[PDB]
C-alpha cells in the first residue's frame, strides 16, 4: 500500500520498529522527531475514513494543518536509491543523518508548510527540497513560452 | 481473501460511526438554524399582500434564483429544485421571453448547466459558510439588479418541519416595468394608497421592490438552508440503516468463512497426519 | 450432539420429581452459528440475558 | 392593462399544461398567510393588528391601538379604520401603544404600509429598543462623520444618513422621560 | 480500555485510587462513545465536546515513558489532578508536561499521608486539592 | 449505502439504462407458464439485438423499468408499457349492470 | 496496472517508448486514485478533473483489439499522440477509432526511421510532432 | 413468500383456490414491491398506498394460529373475502376478527357447495357475493 | 438528537410506563440483605401478573 502510492523505498513508517529508537542511545532530539513523525503518520491514516468520503472541508484547519504536513513527512521519507537509477529516472541521495532529523524537524513543527508537497517527492534532504521546488516554480513559470514556435519552420 | 472481509467490515464499520456522527451535527445545526427560519417568515408577507402574487406574468426579460445547497449529502433537494427550475423554465416562456438563470449555491451551478448552459450567466457559492445575513443576501439582490429585467424568479424548499419541505416559486416585479401595471385591475388597486414617501411613486416603488427581493432571498436561502439541513438529517439515517445492515450481512458472512476456514485447516492436517499413520 | 444431549437429556421431569438446569452459556467468538451454541440452544427451554 | 392575470390559482392551472405530471404544483408564498389587504374585517372594535418585522427578528405580532411611526415627514400616527398608506420612514423611534403601556422601538429606516382593510406591517431593517443604546459612542461617531466631508456623492450620503441617524438617535435619547 | 477487563475488580484497587478512578473510567467510556467524532471539530454540540475534552485530558495523561514506574500515591494524585478538573486549562499537547509540573510543584509531604493512610482523607482532600491550585501549570 | 440521490447525472443514466436492460434480459419460457401462468415467448436473434441496440442507444428512456420485466421483444416493452399505462386509469368502474344480480 | 510489475525495469524498454511510457504511467497513477473518489462526485477541483480527463483517454489509448500485435514503432507513435498532448479534445468515446488515423495518415517514413534508431531523435521529435497536426480526426 | 416454491402441487390443488390465490401471490408480490421502493417514511405517493394497504390486508389475513388447522372451503371464502373487496373498510387489526366473521356469518352451505364443487361456479360466485355483503364487519 | 420536550403526550406516557416498568422489574433479594441492609421480598406469579 506504501508502494502502489509511489513511494519508494516503500517502508512502513508505522510498523517498522527498532531496538535502537530508544531515547537514551539516540538522544532526545532523533527520538522525539521520530515519534513526532509516528504520530502525524498515523494522525493521518485515522483521518483516511472521514477524507475518503467528504473530502477535506470540514476539518477546522488544525485537521488541515496534519494532512498537509503528513503529506510532505510521506514524500520526503521516499529517496531515489543509487541502485535504484536503472528503474525511474534518478540518481542515488546519500542523507545523512543530521540533515535528516534536521529535516524532519523543520517539516515536523512548520518551516516548510509554505512550500508544495510534490518538491518533497524523491529528494535527498531539505536543500533539496527547496531547489527542486523552485525548479519546479521556474517550469511553470516557463511552460507557457513554447507554444508560439516549433510549430514549423525549424533552423534547417 | 478472509483479511479482505475483515477490512470490508472495518471500512462499514467507521462509514457507520461518520454517518451517525454527521447525523447528529445536522440535527444540531438544524434546531439552531429552525428559529432564524420562523424569524424570518414574517417579512415576507407583507410585500406578498401588497405587491400581490404574480408568477404568470409576461416579463419581456427575467431572472430565475434556484437557490440550492453547497455540500451535496442532501438527499435529492438541489435535484428536486433544478427539475422545478427547468418546469418553470418551461412553463412561463409565451414570448419569446430572455431568462437570466443565476444559481446561489456550488450544488446549483453544476445542474443548471446541465440543463440551461445557454443563458446561465451567475454563480453565487459559499453562502452557507458562517451563517445568512441580510447584508449578503442585499449584496445578492444588488448583483441581481446589475440584470434589469422584468420579474424575479424565486426557487427555493419551503421548509415545514423536518420532514416536509416544498419546492417555491415565488416573483418580484419591476416597479414601473411590470410592478405597478399588473396592479391595473379594472383600474388600479395600487393608487389606493397614500404615498408618505419623499419622491414621487416611482421610486417608492423601486426601494419597495428591491426591498422585497431582498427579504424573499434572505428567507429564501435561509429556509433552504434548514430544509437542506433537516434533509440531511434524515439522508444520514438511511446511510446508518445501510451501513448497519451491510455490517450484519458482512458480519454473518465473515463467521461463515471464519468456521469454514478453522474447519479446512483442521481437515488439512488430519489428511496429512493419516498418511504418515 | 450425542455428548451434549447425554448430559441434556437426564435434566427432565419425571413422574416422580424434576431438574430445572440454570446453565451459564458462554458464546465463544460472538458467533451464535458457531456449534457448540448452536448444539446447546437447542436443548435451552429459556434464556435469562444479564447486561451490563 | 391586466394582460397577465397571474396567480396562486392560475399559475397551479396552466403549469398543469407544461410540466411533467411526477411533479407536483410548486407552492407560492401567498399560500403561507391568511392576511390580505382586500379582505374587509380584522378591526373588531378599537384594536387593529400590527405586523411589526425585522429579517432576523420579529418584537411585535400581537394587536395595538394606536402606532406613532417615524415617516420621512415626521411622526405620524394610526388609528384602526386608517387609510391606505405606504410610508418610507427616516431613522426614528416606533412607539405601539396598547393603553398605558408603550415600547420604543428605536429603527433605522425603512417602510411601514397601512393596508385597505386596516392592517399594518412595520418593515424596518434594524431595530433597536432604546434601552440597550448607549448615548456614548453616538457623539464620538457623529463628530468622526461631521468633519470628513469628500467629494464622492456615495460616502456624501452615507455621512448624511449618519448624521440624520445619529442626530434624531441623541434627540431621542436626550429627552427620554 | 475498551476490552482490558480485570475480573477481580476494583477489590484489589488501592483506595484513594478507586476514589478517582471510578469516575476517570466512566468519563473514558463516555470518550469511546465520542471519540472518532472528533474530526467534525467546528460543529460542536458543547455538551459532548465536554466529554470530548476531558477525555483527551484523561487519555494523554495516562502515558508513561519506558521504565519509569510511578509510584502509587503520585499516580492517584495525576488522575485526582485530571480528574476533578485542575487541568482544563491546559491544551491536549502540554499534558505529559502538566502532570510532571505537579509532581514538582506540589510539596511532597501529601504523598506519605496518601501512602501511609491509603485513601484521600477530607482532610487531605482539602489539602491537595488547594495545593492544585497554587501549581505553575505550563498553560498559554 | 448512500442511494440513488448522490449519483450524478450520467450514473443515474447508467443506474436507469442498466435496470432496463436487467430486466430486459429476463423472458419467460414455453416450459415455464405451466406454473408462471405468463406463456412462453421464443425471441429471435435480431429481435434481441435490434431490441438491446435500441435500449443503449437512448430509444428507450421514456419507458419504464416493469415495461422490459419478463417480455419477448421490444415491441412486446411497448405493449405492456401501454398496457402498464393504462391500468393507472382503469381501477374502478365495477359497481353495476354486471354479472351478479340473484335471479338472472 | 496497480498490480502489475516488471521487475526488469526499463533495462528492456524499447528506447523510443521508455521516454514517452515513462510519463504514461505517471498520469494513470494520478488517474487511478481521482476517479475512485469521483466515482461518489463528491466534489470538484477542475483541474484534478483534468487528470482525471487525460488519464481516460490513456486507458482508451491502451485498448487493444484481438488478434492484432501493432510493432513497436507504431505503439510508441500512438502514445506519442496521447502524452504530447494531441489526442486531448479528442472525444473519449472515440480515441479507439481516432487512432487509426494516427496510423495510417501519419508517413509510414517516421516508423522506419523509428525503427532503425530506436529513439525519437531531435529531427524526428519535432517532425512527427509536426505530422500529427496533419491528421484528420473523428470528431476534430 | 418470495422465495417459498412448489411447482409440482401447483395444477394438483384445489381449484376454487387457484381461482383466487393467483391474485394472491401477484397482490403480495405487488407490496413486497412497494414495500421494497419505500422502505422509509418519508414520502407518501397514494396511489402505493392502495398497494400498500392491500398487502397488509392479505397479510394480516394469511396469519392464522397454532393446532388450528382450517378446512380448504372455510379458506378459499376467507381469501375470497379479502383478495376481492368485503373487507377494505376493516383496518388492520381486527382482521383476525373479521376472518372468523366472515367465517361464522356466512351460510354454512356455502362451504358445502365449495367443498363437492371444488370451483366457485357463478350460482355460487353469485350467493357468495351475496352472502359476503351482509355480513356484520368488526371495523365499522 | 431532539431533546426531551420534542415527543408527543400519548408517546411520553410511554416514557414514563416505561420508565416505571423498567424500574419495578428490579428486586430486592434476600441473600443480598446481609451486604445491602435492605431485606429480600419472594413475589407471587400472579402477584407479578397482577401488578402489571
Amino acid at each position: 500500500s506504501i508502494a502502489e502510492l509511489g513511494i519508494y523505498p516503500a517502508v512502513d513508517p508505522l510498523d517498522s520498529t527498532s531496538r535502537m529508537l530508544n531515547p537514551n542511545v539516540i538522544g532526545a532530539e532523533h527520538y522525539n522527531v521520530a515519534r513526532g513523525v509516528q504520530k502525524v503518520l498515523q494522525d493521518y491514516k485515522n483521518l483516511q475514513d472521514i477524507i475518503a468520503i467528504l473530502g477535506m472541508d470540514e476539518l477546522s484547519e488544525e485537521d488541515k494543518l496534519t494532512v498537509a504536513r503528513a503529506r510532505k513527512i510521506q514524500r520526503f521519507l521516499s529517496q531515489p536509491f543509487q541502485v535504484a537509477e536503472v528503474f525511474t529516472g534518478t540518481p542515488g541521495k546519500y542523507v545523512d543523518l543530521a540533515d535528516t532529523i534536521s529535516g524532519f524537524q523543520g517539516v515536523l513543527t512548520g518551516k516548510y508548510d509554505d512550500l508544495p508537497e510534490m518538491a518533497f517527492y524523491m529528494v535527498g534532504d531539505i536543500k533539496e527540497v527547496k531547489e527542486k521546488a523552485d525548479k519546479m516554480a521556474k517550469d511553470i513559470a516557463s511552460r507557457k513560452e513554447a507554444d508560439n514556435k516549433k510549430v514549423s519552420e525549424e533552423l534547417k | 481473501s478472509n483479511q479482505a472481509v475483515k477490512q470490508r467490515i472495518r471500512a462499514i464499520k467507521n462509514i457507520g460511526k461518520i454517518t451517525k456522527a454527521m447525523k447528529m451535527v445536522a440535527a444540531s445545526k438544524m434546531k439552531n438554524a429552525q428559529i432564524a427560519v420562523e424569524q424570518s417568515r414574517g417579512l415576507v408577507d407583507p410585500f406578498v399582500r401588497l405587491f400581490g402574487d404574480f408568477p404568470a406574468v409576461n416579463s419581456n426579460k427575467s431572472v430565475v434564483v434556484a437557490v440550492t445547497s453547497d455540500k451535496g449529502l442532501c438527499g435529492g433537494l438541489n435535484s428536486n429544485i433544478t427539475k422545478y427550475t427547468r418546469a418553470t423554465l418551461a412553463t412561463t416562456e409565451s414570448e419569446g421571453k430572455d431568462v437570466v438563470v443565476v444559481s446561489i449555491g456550488d450544488k446549483g451551478r453544476s445542474q443548471l448547466t446541465r440543463i440551461e448552459s445557454q443563458r446561465y450567466q451567475l454563480a453565487i457559492a459559499d453562502t452557507y459558510k458562517v451563517r445568512v445575513t441580510f447584508g449578503q443576501a442585499s449584496l445578492i439582490v444588488e448583483e441581481l439588479i446589475k440584470h434589469n429585467p422584468q420579474s424575479y424568479q424565486i426557487l427555493f424548499n419551503k421548509f415545514r418541519s423536518a420532514i416536509s419541505f416544498k419546492p417555491t416559486v415565488a416573483t418580484i416585479l419591476s416597479p414601473d416595468l411590470l410592478e405597478k401595471q399588473l396592479e391595473d385591475v379594472t383600474g388600479n388597486s395600487l393608487d389606493a394608497y397614500d404615498i408618505e414617501a419623499s419622491h414621487e411613486r416611482s421610486d417608492v416603488l423601486r426601494d419597495l421592490t428591491e426591498f422585497h427581493l431582498g427579504v424573499t432571498l434572505y428567507n429564501a436561502m435561509l429556509e433552504n438552508n434548514c430544509s437542506e439541513h433537516a434533509s440531511r438529517m434524515s439522508a444520514m439515517e438511511n446511510s446508518t440503516k445501510s451501513a448497519g445492515e451491510m455490517l450484519g450481512k458482512l458480519t454473518l458472512d465473515y463467521n461463515r468463512k471464519r468456521q469454514a476456514t478453522i474447519t479446512t485447516e483442521l481437515i488439512e492436517i488430519i489428511a496429512g497426519a493419516s498418511a504418515l499413520m | 450432539a450425542t455428548d451434549l444431549g447425554g448430559l441434556q437429556e437426564r435434566i427432565t421431569t419425571t413422574t416422580k420429581g424434576s431438574i430445572t438446569s440454570v446453565q451459564a452459556v458462554y458464546v465463544p467468538a460472538d458467533d451464535l452459528t458457531d456449534p457448540a451454541p448452536a448444539t446447546t440452544f437447542a436443548h435451552l427451554d429459556a434464556t435469562t440475558v444479564l447486561s451490563r | 392593462e391586466a394582460a397577465a392575470p397571474a396567480g396562486p390559482k392560475e399559475f397551479t392551472e396552466v403549469w398543469n399544461k407544461k410540466a411533467p405530471s411526477t411533479l407536483i404544483v410548486p407552492e407560492f408564498p401567498s399560500n403561507y398567510t391568511a392576511v390580505k389587504a382586500v379582505g374587509e374585517g380584522q378591526v373588531h372594535g378599537d384594536a387593529f393588528p400590527v405586523n411589526f418585522y425585522t429579517p432576523h427578528s420579529i418584537l411585535s405580532q400581537a394587536q395595538k391601538d394606536t402606532v406613532v411611526l417615524p415617516g420621512v415627514d415626521g411622526y405620524f400616527g394610526v388609528k384602526a379604520s386608517h387609510v391606505p398608506t405606504i410610508a418610507q420612514l427616516k431613522p426614528g423611534v416606533v412607539e405601539l401603544h396598547s393603553g398605558a403601556e408603550s415600547e420604543k422601538f428605536f429603527v433605522s429606516g425603512g417602510f411601514a404600509f397601512v393596508h385597505p382593510n386596516g392592517v399594518t406591517d412595520i418593515c424596518v431593517l434594524e431595530a433597536a429598543t432604546l434601552d440597550q443604546v448607549d448615548p456614548a459612542a453616538v457623539k464620538s461617531a457623529l463628530a468622526a462623520a461631521s468633519a470628513a466631508q469628500p467629494t464622492d456623492e456615495f460616502e456624501q450620503a452615507a455621512n448624511r444618513a449618519a448624521i440624520e441617524l445619529y442626530s434624531a438617535l441623541e434627540s431621542a435619547v436626550e429627552a427620554k422621560a | 480500555v475498551g476490552l482490558s477487563v480485570s475480573r477481580v475488580g476494583s477489590a484489589a484497587q488501592f483506595p484513594g485510587m478507586k476514589q478517582v478512578a471510578g469516575t476517570l473510567k466512566l468519563e473514558l467510556a463516555q470518550y469511546r462513545e465520542v471519540a472518532a467524532f472528533a474530526q467534525f471539530g467546528s460543529d460542536l454540540d458543547a455538551a459532548t465536546q465536554y466529554v470530548l475534552e476531558r477525555g483527551a485530558r484523561l487519555t494523554e495523561m495516562l502515558k508513561q515513558k519506558q521504565f519509569a514506574p510511578i509510584p502509587i500515591e503520585r499516580q492517584t494524585v495525576a488522575v485526582y489532578a485530571a480528574t476533578k478538573g485542575f487541568l482544563d486549562k491546559v491544551r491536549v499537547q502540554d499534558i505529559v508536561a502538566a502532570e510532571e509540573a505537579v509532581i514538582s510543584q506540589v510539596n511532597p509531604a501529601v504523598f506519605k499521608i496518601l501512602k501511609a493512610n491509603g485513601k484521600i482523607t477530607p482532610a487531605l482532600d482539602a489539602h491537595l486539592k488547594a495545593e492544585l491550585r497554587k501549581v505553575k501549570l505550563p498553560g498559554a
